[PDB]
């Protein structure tokens, strides 16, 4: 009888289903996930040099909104915006809104430059509105100037204000337009006389006219409507008035780049990630995600796919 | 499979083989013996963490919003973006799919093929001292103790030894 | 090829047969004979009907227009979308044509394969009752009536039976 | 020595594939993946569809005579056609493409009526030779051309206001008719300067209607340009206006979701199908095609490429 | 004793390091590159109707800035725009100035036909600016008139100017609306009244009021000229109602044909052909990928965020000691 | 590899090899010689060039300018073809990574099949004449001249005219 040696290779008791070209249910001995369904609900901001604007709307940081006070200047690599953030205390928009805060939350920080704008003693530069509460007493949006006649009915005197470029890169500049409820509240604060304001720049040039009915927003029919620009280095913009002009005490300058996040997630120093969505961080080192297609930073691909294993091992064959 | 042994020739797998992927299984007077190839068993595993060093990866590129969470976008670029969006996911989806099937497809096939070469690395060991079973085992035609067996998995067994006792055998 | 069988030592295929894809022919001294093996047939047919169920499909992503057919769009974002759907098309047709391309060697091979495995499973099957013609036939060393030939198709041939009588046609 | 032999099948006509290595391989047996074959029809077998044939989807929210049986409705799928009509009287829409837009995504439309009533001085029922109804001179049926009763006469300075009492945000069009001569504006609406004013919570825009000489569009020169916005529920939207305004009659409400096809080829209720083109169908099981990269629905994906056979069988290697 | 065939492979001293699915340090006999790095610092024109602008923006050439005086007409199949080159000799801005330069950047040439209008003596078409020298004389857009008062102060006649498209395929129709510096200037070229231009075809229509404000001097010149365009389709009119402000074309534009828009710094060169091109300047490489620049134009390999992707073109080397 | 030939059975290369990729050396009385293998060098070459035809190569797609290199271009469409671009040039990156390091794997494990294809139809030449030495070389149990060896290579041996020799060396 003939001694014997035979070949043969490892099983297990329970295997696992793959996918391969040939076959949709092939069992193997081992498989790893590829796609990530597992999310952290918060925003992991070790080693970053962060800013959480919580109840503050990035436009805000700009004209300067009670809310925004702690966020009016700084540097950061990572900017995050929350759901109903306050960007105006006093009722309005900003024309090309979206544009704007899209350009805040690529920034890497904010300086604030002087604009040195004075007015003559017709003129009262301190104008302020039961909206705008800080301190607990009646304020203004802190980057601007509600120009009004000291004198109520007296026509607004013709003014001319000139903001220069000293500096080596480009400043954007933020004015608003008051657009008052009714005509007697109009010649009340500006007076009788047809309003004009120019605004002028080497590349940019328009003109707006204070326009008088519309609903209550917060109990007030007045709008404040908000304008924007940038003036390159060396360049000049003036500011022709006879009034209804809320004019800048500051113009803004956006520093270097960062990460701009939306999202309701509570913040946590202790962890860390590259990738963030509405819904908090994917930390994953798998390829794929099936969480959203909306992620920001250094992320996986998103996939229509549930799950995807890829085979570790060969084909399991039981006893 | 491509190489015929797992799930081929080789009838099932070993259960309780577990301190190794591929390895032998003997009968001779002394009794029945079980060991681990190490060899062929690393060769296997190394190939599978390659794959996963490959595949284990995101791109390092920076992705910025294009899409504001809690504000509506003009509807036109909206569009535009939902379009493009759902075309790459559609093309990752492919992607994904296709990878993970073609690599599972190379695994298994990859291990097959590592079975076969230590069948036919034994199979020219042994060269006319022994027979196939079929099923993937060696009849062996002269006394083989524990000590020849044990030359066979560590490549060292010489055929010459025992060559005219096993012709003799296999002649009748 | 790949595996050495088809379009290698098995010089051609037979267009005769045409009720499998592999399969034998035999003659002994009661005549000639052909059959279709099932087993390895069915292991290449289910094999191709896998990659048919994986490739003919499209994605169930609802996509809107984002070019009016009768009126002009604004001509920079015409030209975005333009650049973007024309970059999707090369990603599409590139993917189309290595798929295929990739598909085509693997079923090539994957049936070269399958007559191999035939082929060695005959081989193991005969033991030392046959020797190998080169060009994928097996010379038997035996009367081998159809009752014989049947079990070498049926995986039933006892080597055992007709060992003695093969060593002494083979050693002559 | 008796023999037994193993091979492979072969065929007569075999096919040619390509592979990594082998540009002209001959099979066994191969299939196309790439479908060149359509169907120059619009296949709506499973669809509560919506053939505009004449009618242009901005027609069906001013009602244009062309537009009269599609005024109303609710469908999943919406078919507008080549050289389709919007305007009767000659004009054009503010975001006419986004407007198109807007309703080729929508699954249906309602109208509600404005309620609007006009002073003895106004004349509502203006109408013109163009817009053709019954065999008679008319206008667009869901607004109202206001002129003045005693010709010449100044129009009287009016207010006309829509509250939204809906749960969802309604779709208000209005005109504004910018005349050929100052004799024809002094005719209709009278020697005084004209401004029309137009004010809702977020909305809110001025409109001077402009006299000039123009080219003759159905034999007129005079121009009815339209505007339009969204009113969210609960707000109103104010028309101040001393003449020149052509007002709504109805406002609309576009309802849940529907597939936009533009297409020349006609219907079959016979045919399914979920992937459309200009030139009609495409009801391949295959995942790719070469008709158009213009497609809408759920749709094989667009190459550059005639043929791609997939082969189904081994290498033909016949004798 | 006995005779022996021994089968083997062919090997190499040095061997070459590619990546497999299983393995990044693979030794192989050979292998080549498949992602570009080498680019030409040069325009490869041989074999194309090229047109370097040079000093000249192509907007430039619609209108007759001094700087595109030898650019107003032509064919090419590839149009060369430059660094800082000039479009606007007066100060001001095109609406919809990105869209446009890319349509020019896509045409194959430029044909200009005469708009024919004409004024009445109380306007002066002649109207000159120091901005706009040509000749080592005052000037102005080559394709565009001037229209003020001839009586300093007078109003403006009410005027109407209408352009017929007589040709078979569309044209490309460009006016100014000159927005001037104070009140003082508009009342002393347009006078008092209230200044409308009306512009009105079968598909085009809008209305434009000159606004007045301070502003920087650019050039020394607060006043700007914003200039605006449109097609007008074959057999359709364009109207010009306008009672002042109105900077009025002479001619207008009809863009010919098809052509490959290039933004470079970098010289010609009409020895070496090339049918990709970057600011950097051509890619000649038969290599599917490149890693030089993702911003290309014409037929271009694909940009990777790779160094290099070395291809097996032989088998594992494995070397005799 | 996956075939167990380079790399595997077979020690090492010939670095001596110089006018083709596979090949023979043989030993008999006359001494040593070495012979390159036209018909498999061309096979695994030409397999190779045709890669290099499917692979070096760009779509002949016009692309026309989306981005101006001169002028700021609006902040919005900006972010929107900055995202797509990074997006195509992600696939473009992990399309070539994967295409580079799949046609790697398959160049490697062609060579190998070839090189098993060319020892494997050797074997068969040989029949009962010869046994495998395990390192790729053929022990022949006969007296093979310079012009026995040519017709092994040339593919004209004929084992009948050696067998009765070789067998009875064999068995000894
Ligand atoms: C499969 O692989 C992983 C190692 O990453 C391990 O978690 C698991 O225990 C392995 N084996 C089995 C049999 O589950
Ligand atoms: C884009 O996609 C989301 C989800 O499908 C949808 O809510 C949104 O309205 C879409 N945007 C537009 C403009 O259609
Ligand atoms: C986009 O491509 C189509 C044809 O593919 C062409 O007719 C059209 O003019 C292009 N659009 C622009 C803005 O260049
Ligand atoms: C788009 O990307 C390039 C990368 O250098 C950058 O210079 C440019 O400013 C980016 N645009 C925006 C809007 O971020
Ligand atoms: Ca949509
Ligand atoms: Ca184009």
């Amino acid at each position: 009888d003939p001694d014997k040696i035979c070949l043969g290779h490892h099983a297990v008791a329970n295997g696992t289903i793959v996918k391969t070209l040939t076959n949709e249910q092939e069992e193997v001995t081992n498989a790893t996930e590829t796609v990530e369904s597992t999310s952290l609900n918060r925003l992991c901001m070790k080693g970053r040099n962060h800013k959480d604007l919580g109840n503050c709307h990035p436009i805000g940081m700009l004209i300067g909104t009670p809310a925004c006070d702690l966020h009016l200047t700084g540097t950061w690599d990572t900017l995050i915006e929350r759901k109903n953030a306050i960007a105006y205390c006093y009722p309005g928009a900003t024309v090309n809104e979206e544009a704007l805060r899209q350009k805040i939350m690529e920034s890497g920080g904010i300086s604030k430059i002087n604009t040195g704008f004075t007015y003559g003693s017709s003129i009262n530069s301190a104008g302020t509105t039961k909206a705008c509460m800080r301190n607990g007493g009646n304020s203004f949006y802190a980057e601007l100037k509600w120009l009004v006649s000291k004198n109520k009915g007296q026509n607004f005197p013709q003014t001319t204000n000139t903001y220069r470029n000293a500096d080596t890169a480009e400043h954007l500049i933020m004015w608003g337009i008051h657009h008052p409820s009714s005509t007697q509240e109009k010649n009340d604060l500006y007076g009788t006389q047809s309003l004009s304001i120019s605004v002028g720049s080497s590349t940019y040039k328009n003109n707006f006219v204070p326009v008088v009915a519309r609903p209550q927003v917060n109990g007030l029919s007045g709008r404040i409507d908000f304008h924007w620009t940038l003036v390159q280095p060396g360049d000049k913009i003036t500011f022709s008035h006879n009034g209804g002009l809320i004019a800048p005490s500051r113009v803004s300058k956006l520093i270097g780049r960062g990460l701009g996040i939306q999202s309701e997630a509570p913040i946590d120093n202790s962890c860390e990630s590259k990738c963030f969505w509405r819904g908090g961080s994917i930390n994953t080192r798998l390829p794929f995600q099936n969480l959203s297609p909306r992620t920001v930073g250094q992320c996986p691909k998103y996939v229509n796919k549930k799950s995807l294993m890829l085979a570790t091992g060969m084909r399991n064959v039981p006893e | 499979g491509l190489f015929g042994a797992i799930a081929g020739f080789i009838e099932n797998g070993w259960e309780g083989m577990v301190d190794g992927w591929y390895g032998f299984r003997h009968q001779n007077a002394q009794g029945t013996g079980q060991a681990a190839d190490y060899k062929s068993t690393q060769a296997a595993i190394d190939q599978i963490t390659g794959k996963l060093n490959r595949i284990i990866k995101k791109t390092n590129t920076e992705f910025e919003s294009i899409e504001s969470e809690f504000s509506e976008i003009d509807h036109q670029i909206g569009n535009v973006i939902n379009w493009t969006k759902d075309s790459i996911t559609d093309i990752w989806t492919y992607q994904a799919e296709l990878l993970v099937a073609m690599e599972n497809q190379h695994t298994i096939d990859m291990a097959d093929s590592e079975m076969l070469n230590l069948y036919e690395r034994v199979r020219k060991q042994l060269r006319q001292n022994a027979e196939e079973d079929g099923k993937g085992c060696f009849e062996i035609y002269h006394a083989c103790d524990d000590s020849c067996m044990e030359s066979i998995r560590n490549n060292t067994y010489d055929h010459s030894q025992y060559r005219e006792e096993a012709l003799l055998n296999r002649l009748n």
